[PDB]
């Protein structure tokens, strides 16, 4: 722990302002604000200096400077739970390899087989109970049986609260492998209510954090059920959304890394499941579908979700601006009154570009058809998205098998990979079998023995040396 | 539901063992034909005395006051409009009440009273405004009398004009400093006119003025003087600030004022 | 204030049945601190109702913080 305590301030940087330029608009009860107004008359932790000029309109990257970071450590919530949660403070712009090295090496996390990135509405809302139970049970089930990271916003409001309650339900069950469900939360350093207690240099190893819901301003509190916290910092107190340019970079850097076990090697797949949402959620869905990440949108209980769930079945040219505005008005009904007519063309253009990629998007259709479970829906969407990829030769049907053997579950590979339309020779089934032989998975061995591999032809001399 | 005076149409008139005629929603307005309307003629026993109107038995020619005009010490003129007069008796402008006579009100027509409301923000421990999901929080200064079982706004009968600030606050606020707060009572208006009440007959009803004095800053200013004007209890039980909510425990019709008050600032409900 | 959501809990613990308090009192929309769950728990401890004790232990009261000296004198 002391080596970690040495390692963190040497590698990680944070931003801070050095120049005090007073703001025109005085804040509520904090009238003195020097364009960030952190905690002083001067938004600085430096000497009050003229700095050879009074540069008005302080340019953000030209004003603030990087320094070693002090807020790192471990945290506990005062009176809610007795477990410990690691947490750290990073700058706005760091290389993602540093963050990945910190997560895997020093915090003690293995490489994930799957990366689920949940996003939704930050404003609080309510939902139907049966769909709530199905959503909680399905998400907890897939993240348990896969060994997957869950990355989300680290706030107490909105969809992040529901993911926290699902994790709290699994910790109430607590059958086996409590360290399997790890959830990280990425939040802005400015909008944390009791952040002054966290600041202690050279290691705040037990850090007691109190929380009080509804006793706060526009800034909000952290969630309690999350397990790891990453707090990005620009050096600006009154701002939202500094974590958004870092989350996409971190997820896209993770999605090229290769976890190799046994003979086979895969690249880590990434999927995002979306709920009720807002405009930023729709922009996130569009930014994900441009890159190729599959999306799962749950029908019901949503504004932006139930827009897409209705409009998805109709063709792209049939979508028109008046139809989009009419369905927007019935679902929003207050913001739709406050919305302009100049944004709805942008929204229908974005919805047309999203539904135009028919493969990468999947709608939940809760209850009606195909609603076996959330986990099989997420897995089927991910496997369909990997199927839709361009490929030379038949490497794709091999790659789906390596993915389905990397995950422990066998019913998915039985249901669709071996059902129809590959016409494979059994020799090509050989190298994954070795992996299924090494990692003690007898069900896959039984499946491959049923599907036709001959054990007399498989076991040769060099593969016997490899198995020993 | 049609916006009718359902608290006046309420059966079993208060503090008098009498019942009123059943007036359903079709029957309420004076324009629509209602032939079997037989409202009993009832006035309180203490309505034949002094100050209050001698028109409790106004079949006699003692009913000679000026109607919808200021008839001397009683400014009997409605905020809503010129009320129709039948047989020397005023009719209620909103509809039938099923009860004829003077009831327990002072005079016929409207009975002008005043309800002022003082609003302030709710600060946290640091001093910033607390919040619900979208809107903000409001606090108002309300008073509970020892024999009401209901918190109420600090407003009384406006038998005097400018001393009705002091008449509402004689037992509550002060005597000398009360005139100083009456100087500061010139604020912004919200709603004037007819108000629902269980003490409303066909001839006597209540019209009111709703002024809204507000405190913006929650630090050092006029509020220190309003807290310094505390001579709280002379003949009252308790008086305190209270956070606004729909489930605010208050008098029944007075919440209808606050539902009109929180629209003037943008609070939640 | 929030005395009503406390009063419904005292009513549902006064009646012996636990499914009612599970179904609607603890389902949604109170956002309570566990310390405020303390005084009814004592009653559920006294009248030999183990199901309510299991429910409150599930819902988050810490037994280390709950049992203090004066409440130990009260329980004895
Ligand atoms: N992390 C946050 C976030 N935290 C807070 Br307190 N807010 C946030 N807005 C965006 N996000 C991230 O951006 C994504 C899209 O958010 P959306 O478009 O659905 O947000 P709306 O419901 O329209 O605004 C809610 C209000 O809360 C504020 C916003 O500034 C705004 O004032 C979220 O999933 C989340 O990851």
């Amino acid at each position: 722990q002391e080596s970690l305590s040495s390692w963190i301030p040497e590698n990680i940087k944070k931003k801070e302002c050095v120049y005090f330029v007073e703001s025109s608009k005085l804040s509520d009860a904090g009238k003195v604000v020097c364009q960030c107004g952190y905690t002083h008359e001067q938004h600085l932790e430096e000497a009050t200096k003229p700095h050879t000029f009074q540069g008005t309109q302080w340019d953000p990257k030209k004003h603030v400077q990087e320094m070693p970071t002090d807020a790192f450590g471990d945290i506990v919530f005062t009176g809610l739970s007795q477990k410990v949660k690691k947490y750290v403070r990073v700058s706005q712009d760091t290389p993602s390899s540093v963050i990945y090295h910190l997560m895997t090496q020093h915090w003690g996390l293995d490489v994930p087989n799957l990366l689920i990135s949940v996003t939704g509405g930050a404003k609080n809302f309510n939902m139907k109970p049966r769909l709530k139970s199905i959503f909680r049970r399905g998400l907890v089930k897939v993240a348990q049986t896969t060994g997957a990271w869950i990355i989300t916003g680290g706030s107490h409001t909105g969809v992040m609260k529901q993911v926290g309650e699902a994790v709290r339900d699994f910790s109430l069950s607590s059958s086996y492998k409590e360290g399997e469900l790890i959830t990280i939360g990425v939040a802005t350093w400015g909008t944390v209510h009791r952040r002054e207690g966290l600041i202690h240099p050279t290691g705040s190893f037990p850090a007691e954090y109190i929380l009080d819901e509804d006793g706060q301003g526009n800034l909000t509190c952290l969630d309690s059920n999350h397990s790891h916290f990453i707090l990005v910092d620009d050096g600006t107190h009154g701002q939202y959304g500094v974590e958004i340019p870092l989350r996409t970079r971190l997820e896209k850097f993770i999605s090229e890394q290769t976890k190799e076990r046994g003979g086979v090697a895969i690249k880590i797949p990434i999927v995002c499941v979306v709920l009720e949402g807002g405009p930023g959620t729709l922009h996130t869905i569009d930014n994900a579908t441009t890159n190729g990440t599959p999306c799962v949108v749950v029908e019901g209980s949503g504004r932006v979700a139930d827009v897409i769930a209705q409009v998805a079945n109709l063709p792209v040219s049939d979508i028109t601006i008046s139809l989009i505005q009419q369905k927007l008005s019935v679902f929003f009904q207050e913001m739709f009154e406050t919305f302009t007519e100049s944004r709805i063309v942008e929204w229908t253009k974005k919805i047309q570009d999203i539904v135009r990629r028919r493969q990468l998007l999947t709608v939940f259709r809760e209850g009606k058809d195909g609603q076996q479970d959330v986990d099989v829906a997420i897995l089927q969407a991910l496997l369909k998205a990997s199927r839709s990829q361009d490929h030379f030769g038949h490497e794709n049907w091999d790659h789906q098998l390596k993915l389905a053997v990397a995950w422990n579950r066998v019913d998915i590979a039985r249901s669709e990979i071996f059902m129809d339309e590959w016409q494979w020779k059994p020799s090509d089934l050989h190298p994954t079998m070795t992996a299924a032989l090494i990692s003690n998975k007898p069900e896959f061995v039984k499946l491959f023995l049923e599907n036709g591999v001959q054990l007399k032809e498989f076991v040769t001399w060099d593969t016997l040396l490899y198995l020993y | 539901g049609d916006s009718y005076h359902v608290n006046a149409r309420h059966l079993l008139y208060p503090n008098c063992p009498v019942t009123r005629f059943p007036v359903p929603n079709e029957k309420v307005p004076w324009e629509t034909e209602f032939l079997i309307y037989d409202p009993p003629f009832y006035t309180a026993e203490r309505k034949d005395a002094a100050a209050m109107d001698p028109m409790g038995d106004t079949l006699e020619p003692l009913s000679t006051i000026q109607y919808n005009v200021v008839d001397g010490l009683r400014d009997r003129r409605s905020f809503h409009g010129p009320y129709t007069v039948q047989a020397g008796l005023p009719l209620n402008p909103m509809g039938r009440t099923g009860l004829r006579g003077r009831g327990s009100l002072s005079c016929f027509g409207p009975n002008h009273t005043l309800y002022p409301m003082v609003t302030r923000w709710r600060r946290n421990e640091d001093g910033a405004i607390c919040r619900k999901s979208i809107k903000k929080m409001l606090e108002v200064l309300v008073v509970k009398l020892p024999l009401s079982e209901h918190w109420a706004l600090p407003g009384g009968s406006r038998e005097p004009g400018e001393m009705l600030p002091r008449k509402l606050k004689r037992i509550l606020r002060q005597e000398h400093w009360p005139s100083f707060e009456n100087l500061l009572k010139c604020g912004m208006e919200v709603y004037k006119g007819y108000m629902d009440d269980p003490r409303n007959t066909d001839n006597a009803w209540i019209e009111t003025v709703a002024v809204s004095v507000h405190f913006q800053d929650q630090n050092d200013v006029e509020l220190n003087r309003l807290n310094s004007n505390l001579h709280a209890c002379d003949s009252g039980a308790s008086i305190r600030w209270q956070v606004v909510d729909r489930r605010i425990p208050l008098y029944a019709n007075h919440k209808t004022l606050l539902q009109k008050a929180a629209a003037e600032f943008g609070a939640h409900y």
